[PDB]
């Protein structure tokens, strides 16, 4: 899949992903900062929200 | 050739000439004001620049500081146009100067401009604060620097001499007394030097105007946005360490010499990945690591120290835009987005009220949903949506400033306030948003008048008009041409008068949001402290 890809200090990219899903990793609760987006599904914390996705691909937006 | 080189306390400099559609500009971009702070220096104030041998290329913008890069809304201008057009690094304390040309023959009054992002970012290498056109249109020397940000230059551990705060605003001074002996170089007068700012920007100036050690390094302020007393702003020496520790822990560490030196061995992106974390969350216009109420930089909280200072022989301008609230909203109020009018339910309202308006007790909320609610369309969408916006505006920008003017003026100073409302054509915004938070910039640095933008040929007049009153104000101390056009009365604490910016002529009005300021400076206070 095509998604998103980018670091705490950079910006975003698209990247393909292929197979595995996507990510949107930020701070759970507000502020709700955006701190990375990649390919696959890696954990979550109190702090930390991660949303992953498949197939809308461009969708861990 | 010929004026693009000067010479420097610390040596030789070679600039460049910027093109404008009315002549070039001389600018040097990239003079190093500090040893750069890396590793046993990192959280540490900063030292003075040791005398280089040879010439230095002033012909382009230096590293951002090292920062959180903004990308909640990946290939968006109103998102990506703040964030860092330059690589980051510790290494980024360097400063630029843009000077007339021909190099002014007499002293010409300076404008010193620090930028804003919350304290966690920004640069003054972004093209918003280009000052080609207002050096250009004013001829009038304008500086610009660099100073740390997020825990860089702000986390601190109170007391301690490793990692004591407040360093980013102490990069700022450095700057200031940079330009105390070097400005003349460029025509520069030091004896007239206006300092102006946004948001935290403007929240810096006003913490240079409340610490006596940055006294003789300016002469007028300029707050845009954003005033040292916001709740955003400052924090306390208690939450300072709580957060400085949080941060610590998270990454790893370990006696605060102990902390810090651990500290100091993280890589940068390791500390900015956790940033913020250490946020007392829940809220939304709330940064991590800010400045701190240390007793050192700042003697008291900037509150008590605006009411018991004299401010006589002072000029201090000051304004907000039509909508400061709105911008914020998408970052966490329920319902909120860019991507659609935002039309809230009552609901969500409700919910927001709360994450706008962090640690306040319930009881408190419903005396803000009370005054901010329309009772007569309780439900109506479009009204809570532009409702909830000024709740956060006031109680973050317009109340925190209307606040400083009335005690500024009211003892001693000469002050003008004045509300930008005009959204810009070229907008990249949601037309719900109106004219939001650091919008007015890009016409008071006459950005319009670049060629490769698309403004109009009426903006492009409006900013010219505005430049003229930013360079009024800082060669005499007084916005209006120092004539038969509509006057700029100064806002006395009395009569609260303040002037529209738009394309239309000014239009005096009375009260800066004055009902709805009464509740955030006057009632809140008495209902938090009696509960
Ligand atoms: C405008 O966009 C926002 C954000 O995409 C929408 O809000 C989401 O609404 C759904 C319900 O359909 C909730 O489950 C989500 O939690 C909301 N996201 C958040 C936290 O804001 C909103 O519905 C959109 N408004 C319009 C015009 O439909």
């Amino acid at each position: 899949t095509m998604c998103y890809s980018h670091t705490t200090t950079s910006r975003a990219i698209l990247t393909n992903c292929g197979e595995n899903s996507c990510y949107r990793k930020s701070r759970r609760h507000p502020p709700k900062m955006v701190l990375g987006r990649g390919c696959g599904c890696p954990p979550g914390d109190d702090n930390l929200e991660v949303k992953c996705c498949t197939s809308p691909d461009k969708c861990n937006y | 050739d010929a004026e693009l080189l000067v010479t420097v306390r610390g040596g030789r400099l070679r600039g460049i000439r910027l093109k404008t559609p009315g002549g070039p500009v001389s600018a040097f971009l990239g003079i190093p004001f500090a040893e750069p702070p890396m590793g046993p220096r990192r959280f540490l104030p900063p030292e003075p620049k040791q005398p280089w041998s040879g010439v230095v290329d002033a012909t382009t913008f230096q590293s951002v500081c090292y920062q959180y890069v903004d990308t909640l809304y990946p290939g968006f201008e109103g998102t990506e146009m703040w964030n860092p057009n330059r690589e980051l690094s510790e290494d980024c304390l360097y400063l630029n100067v843009w000077t007339p040309y021909p190099r002014p023959t007499s002293p010409t009054p300076v404008l010193v401009w620090i930028y804003g992002g919350g304290f966690y970012s920004g640069a003054s290498s972004l093209d918003v604060y280009d000052g080609r056109f207002l050096v250009q249109a004013e001829r009038t020397v304008l500086v610009s620097m660099n100073y740390r940000v997020g825990a860089f230059g702000f986390l601190a551990l109170p007391g301690s001499r490793e990692a004591p705060g407040n360093v980013g605003l102490l990069d700022q001074r450095l700057a200031l007394q940079w330009v105390q002996e070097n400005v003349a170089a460029f025509g520069g007068d030091p004896t007239s030097v206006t300092l102006f700012g946004q948001s935290a920007g403007a929240a810096s100036v006003g913490m240079h105007l409340l610490s006596p050690p940055s006294r003789g390094l300016f002469h007028r302020a300029v707050l845009q946005s954003g005033a040292p007393n916001g709740p955003w702003a400052t924090v306390g020496m208690g939450e300072a360490r709580r957060r400085a520790t949080q941060l610590a822990h998270l990454v790893g560490c370990p006696n605060d010499t102990e902390l810090v030196a651990c500290l100091r061995t993280r890589p940068a992106q390791v500390l900015v990945n956790h940033e913020w974390h250490v946020l007392p969350q829940e809220s939304v216009f709330r940064f991590s690591f800010v400045p701190v109420v240390d007793g050192d930089f700042l003697s008291d909280t900037p509150e008590a120290l605006i009411n018991a200072g004299d401010f006589h022989g002072l000029q201090v301008l000051v304004g907000v835009v039509k909508d400061e609230g709105s911008y914020f909203l998408v970052y966490g109020a329920p319902g909120f987005s860019k991507d659609n009018e935002s039309l809230i339910s009552r609901a969500e309202f409700l919910a927001g009220v709360r994450v706008g308006v962090p640690q306040v007790s319930d009881l408190a909320a419903e005396a803000v949903v009370l005054h901010y609610t329309d009772w007569l369309h309780p439900e109506d969408p479009a009204r809570l949506r532009e409702a909830l916006s000024d709740v956060v505006g006031d109680h973050n920008v317009v109340c925190p400033v209307a606040q400083l003017a009335g005690r500024l003026a009211a003892q001693g100073a000469r002050v003008y306030a004045y509300v930008f409302e005009h959204r810009a054509s070229t907008l990249s915004w949601p037309l719900w948003m109106g004219v939001p938070h650091g919008y007015e910039i890009e016409f008071i640095f006459g950005i319009p008048l670049d060629p490769s933008r698309n403004y109009t040929a009426e903006e492009k007049i409006f900013a010219q008009r505005l430049m003229r009153y930013w360079a009024n104000f800082a060669r005499t101390g007084d916005p209006n041409e120092p004539p038969k056009a509509p006057q700029w009365p100064p806002y006395t604490a009395g009569a609260q008068q303040y002037v529209s910016l738009d394309l239309r002529p000014l239009e005096v009005r009375r009260g800066l949001r004055a009902q709805a300021c009464a509740f955030w400076n006057r009632f809140l206070p008495k209902l938090l402290s009696a509960t």
